[PDB]
């Protein structure tokens, strides 16, 4: 029999929402049954015997929100601390996160202290739906409780999440990246912890000329993509931001196309929202030097005589977009259309900062002219305007628009 | 204790306006107490007046101050003829020029030309206070004459610095769009102050000195030449036609009627075109 289980796990939600006899001990411990049951109907073997559970959890919560909020908060924190069944944990956790902002700023310190162990524990949980609920619950909880942690507790949570950056599940890696960035962001000393996480992530891949897994690399590149938006002016410095840029340039050359995609997304987020000092380093002619085959010498990001963005655009083009002849497009078997679209978007984002890079010869020292007749130019990526799939023609259009705007902006219309 | 913010300057305009009617000797005493704090801060770029609103609040505070508080202009002049600790950052240049503009409006609206020039003669500021070499040093790194000449060369070097910063500075690498807006508003205020100085007829000595300087040359590259300023202004035609027209008005106020500038901004003869050029 289950129909009357639905009827019971719905009638308790029909009784407590309407008594007008609350604010008295006769209520709280009947609520102590309603919540312990609605969170038990949550891990049931039947579909709708869980849907009525969710509906009545929400009803009891929203009807008694301002009336008896702290009671519900403790009731959900308990089923979180239990580390029980997965579905019940997801239920209690997501419902506790959505109410974190309703905790008055005298219980955020007890709650944070109590939640830190539960959070580190549920981070080590191998279930993927649990990791989704946690990726959604960590920002909400931090945005309400992080002003009440000391730097040691925040570093504990941060090291708890840095471990999952080498995990084999992509959900787990994404939850780790997002939770680490969001923990850093909603902390008392935000910029110091940004720099701390930058140190940790660059240390995880200190020698680029050294095996670093493919999963760790993906996790670190994702964490850096998430962290770069927050670096819009201790504080993180040009040294380690330039090291991040170097890491990205190195890993766009990886042989696994998932690492190539992660590095292209990082380079995209880094050219679209560049930290104000990395921007100055990349656009400066001295640049970093002051601080799918390539087929030839395109240069180095440490070169003089040219800003590092010239080399970055040369790298993207010579890698994913240009063979090196004249109007010859790279096949899709050599590099897929996803990587091609992302490389065109990165070239557009770089041209937005440095239009001169668009006009470079593809190779500083040309290919052997005995067989290659004419030197190709970076601008030949515009031949992708008639590629054959959308999101590559569209990216080439975006690049033309960005290029027009950037040329008219750099020269004062003295084109 | 909180006077470096322009909201506190508004609170002080109010405090002063009310102590003015309560008792006109608490008024003068508090006005002195306020000027003696503010002017060294402006000299050292400690006031947060890097905005249009803050500069306006500073102007109206200077107008509300008791005149006795600014009566000997030795302090105003010592607090104006300064250089910043660096001019590699846009914010420091802007704060420095902003304090200069406030003090200069005070000098041309509450004092007379002869008083200012006499006091400048006593405390011998040199025109080389900001020379092209001092400017180029402060931009990356660090280390007789007539009073009207010193004043005019100072204002002209300011004009040159502002032109160079508005023309040759990338629009979101070094400065934000708000910093660019303020740079152009500062240049507009400075050029309007100069137009008032050359057009009102109350600064005949300064006007004559400026007409002499505009016709002068680069003393081996010590000061901005008129051709250098004009080459910087000719590139602002496509982006800042208002500031360019103020510059044209100033060129007429000093009788620079060369057809190298005029037969080119007027497009004198022998595609839809840009509207700013029109």
């Amino acid at each position: 029999t289950k129909k009357d289980r639905v009827n019971h796990c719905l009638t308790i939600c029909e009784n407590i929402v309407a008594q007008s006899v609350r604010n008295s001990p006769e209520f709280q411990k009947l609520l102590g049954i309603a919540m312990e049951l609605f969170l038990l109907c949550s891990d049931d073997a039947e579909s709708d015997v869980r849907m009525v559970a969710d509906e009545c959890l929400n009803k009891v919560i929203k009807a008694l929100m301002d009336s008896n909020l702290p009671r519900l908060q403790l009731e959900l924190y308990k089923e979180i601390k239990k580390n029980g069944a997965p579905r019940s944990l997801r239920a209690a956790l997501w419902r506790f996160a959505e109410l974190a902002h309703l905790v008055r700023p005298q219980k955020c310190r007890p709650y944070l202290v109590n939640l830190l162990p539960c959070l580190t524990r549920t981070s080590k949980r191998p279930e993927e739906s649990v990791q989704e609920t946690l990726a959604a619950a960590v920002p909400k909880i931090m945005a309400s409780f992080g002003n009440f942690a000391n730097d040691n507790e925040i570093k504990v949570l941060l090291k708890a999440f840095i471990a999952n950056l080498k995990s084999s599940s992509p959900t787990i890696r994404r939850t780790a990246a997002g939770s680490a960035v969001s923990i850093c962001q909603h902390s008392r000393r935000t910029q110091y912890f940004y720099s701390w996480l930058l140190n940790v992530l660059l240390g995880l891949l200190v020698p680029v000329e050294d095996e670093h897994s493919t999963l760790l690399i993906l996790g670190v590149l994702l964490t850096l993509r998430y962290l770069v938006p927050l670096l819009q002016q201790v504080s993180p410095s040009a040294e380690q931001l330039v090291q991040v840029y170097e890491l990205t340039l190195h890993h766009t050359q990886h042989q696994d196309h998932n690492v190539v995609t992660g590095a292209l997304e990082l380079l995209q987020q880094l050219f679209r929202t560049p930290p104000p000092e990395l921007l100055q380093t990349l656009t400066a002619v001295g640049g970093i030097g002051q601080l799918c085959r390539i087929k030839g010498d395109i240069g180095q990001s440490t070169d003089d005589d040219s800003a590092p963005l010239v080399h970055c655009v040369r790298l993207l083009s010579a890698s994913f977009l240009l063979t090196g002849g004249k109007n010859v497009l790279v096949p899709d078997r050599d590099v897929r259309v996803s990587v091609k679209a992302l490389a065109l978007s990165c070239v557009g984002a770089a041209v937005a900062l440095h239009p001169e890079s668009f006009f470079s010869k593809l190779y500083k020292v040309p290919l052997d002219t005995t067989e290659y007749p004419e030197e190709q130019y970076v601008s030949d990526i515009l031949n992708y305007i008639d590629h054959g799939d959308p999101q590559v023609r569209g990216a080439t259009a975006i690049l033309c628009g960005t290029l027009i705007c950037s040329i008219l902006s750099r020269s004062r219309f003295h084109v | 204790r909180l006077i470096q913010y322009h909201q506190v300057l508004e609170m002080f305009i109010l405090v002063l306006q009310q102590c003015h009617k309560e008792n006109e000797d608490k008024w003068k005493r508090l006005s002195r107490q306020i000027a003696d704090i503010i002017l060294p801060m402006l000299a050292k770029q400690q006031m947060h007046i890097d905005s249009h609103e803050a500069l306006g609040v500073l102007n109206t505070l200077f107008e509300i101050l008791a005149p006795s508080s600014l009566r000997p202009v030795d302090m105003l002049l010592r607090s104006m003829f300064v250089t910043p600790n660096t001019m590699a950052s846009v914010s420091t240049v802007q704060l420095w020029i902003s304090g200069i503009l406030a003090i200069l409006r005070v000098l041309i609206s509450q004092s007379t030309e002869d008083i200012v020039l006499s006091r400048i003669q006593e405390l011998s500021f040199s025109p080389y206070l900001i020379s092209c070499t001092v400017i180029n040093r402060l931009r990356d790194g660090d280390s007789k004459n007539l009073p009207e000449e010193t004043f005019s060369r100072f204002l002209l070097q300011l004009v040159g610095i502002l032109l160079e910063d508005i023309v040759t500075k990338q629009l979101k690498v070094e400065m934000s769009e708000q910093q660019h807006t303020f740079y152009c508003q500062e240049l507009g205020t400075l050029l309007m102050c100069l137009i008032h100085i050359f057009k009102s007829g109350m600064f005949r000595r300064i006007t004559a000195a400026a007409t002499r300087l505009f016709r002068s040359d680069g003393c081996g590259g010590s000061f901005y030449t008129l051709d250098s300023l004009n080459l910087r202004a000719r590139s602002m035609i496509t982006t800042h036609p208002a500031l360019v027209l103020l510059w044209c008005q100033i060129l007429l106020l000093v009788n620079h009627t060369d057809y190298r500038w005029w037969a080119e901004v007027q497009q004198t003869p022998k595609k839809l075109g840009m509207c700013n050029r029109e």
